[PDB]
């Protein structure tokens, strides 16, 4: 791929997406609802199966 | 170890999420008069039978103390 082609190409057809209001932007949605980690418990049970999968994980990076 | 079928799902919170001893001091009157409604009426048969039968003991032994006097 060339990058100037790849840039005209973009431009006529890529170019009329509409831009972002800044008081709607990636950082204010994720400042508004933020990411919460609560340490608990869940098993989803079955009468008759065969394996056993299980997953144990702790807060991690971002 | 004894299988055991059976469909759910089961939830468990962390015990250092919730509180431990702030709850006891609401549920104790309710629990108290829990209690009492279920147990009432075995406790009170129980103390009609006991304190019914040794105070008409005690009675009548009274009765044969003053019997025996001249
Ligand atoms: C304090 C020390 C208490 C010493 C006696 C223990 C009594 C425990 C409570 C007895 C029932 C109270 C109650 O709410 O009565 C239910 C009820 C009325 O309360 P409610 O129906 O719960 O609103 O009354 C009864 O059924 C009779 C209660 C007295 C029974 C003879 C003793
Ligand atoms: C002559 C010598 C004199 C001696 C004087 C002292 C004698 C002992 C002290 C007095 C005891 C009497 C009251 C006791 C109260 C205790 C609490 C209680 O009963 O609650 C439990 C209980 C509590 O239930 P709960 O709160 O549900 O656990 O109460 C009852 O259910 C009521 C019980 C009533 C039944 C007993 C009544 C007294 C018996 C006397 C019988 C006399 C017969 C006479 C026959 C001959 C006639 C010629």
């Amino acid at each position: 791929v060339n990058h100037d082609e790849l840039v005209k190409l973009a431009s006529d057809a890529f170019g009329s997406v509409p831009d972002e209001d800044a008081a709607t932007s990636v950082r204010s949605l994720l400042v508004k609802e933020p990411s919460r980690f609560t340490g608990s418990y869940v098993h989803d049970r079955f009468p008759d199966a065969s394996e056993c999968c299980m997953a144990v994980a702790f807060k991690g990076a971002s | 170890r004894q299988n055991i079928p059976l469909r759910e799902i089961l939830y468990q919170l962390s015990p250092y999420q919730q509180d431990v001893i702030r709850q006891t001091f609401t549920n104790a009157p309710k629990t108290f008069l829990r209690f009492f409604k279920e147990k009432g009426v075995g406790l009170a048969t129980f103390g009609v039978l006991f304190f019914g039968i040794k105070g008409y003991t005690e009675h009548e032994m009274h009765q044969e103390r003053l019997a025996e006097r001249y």
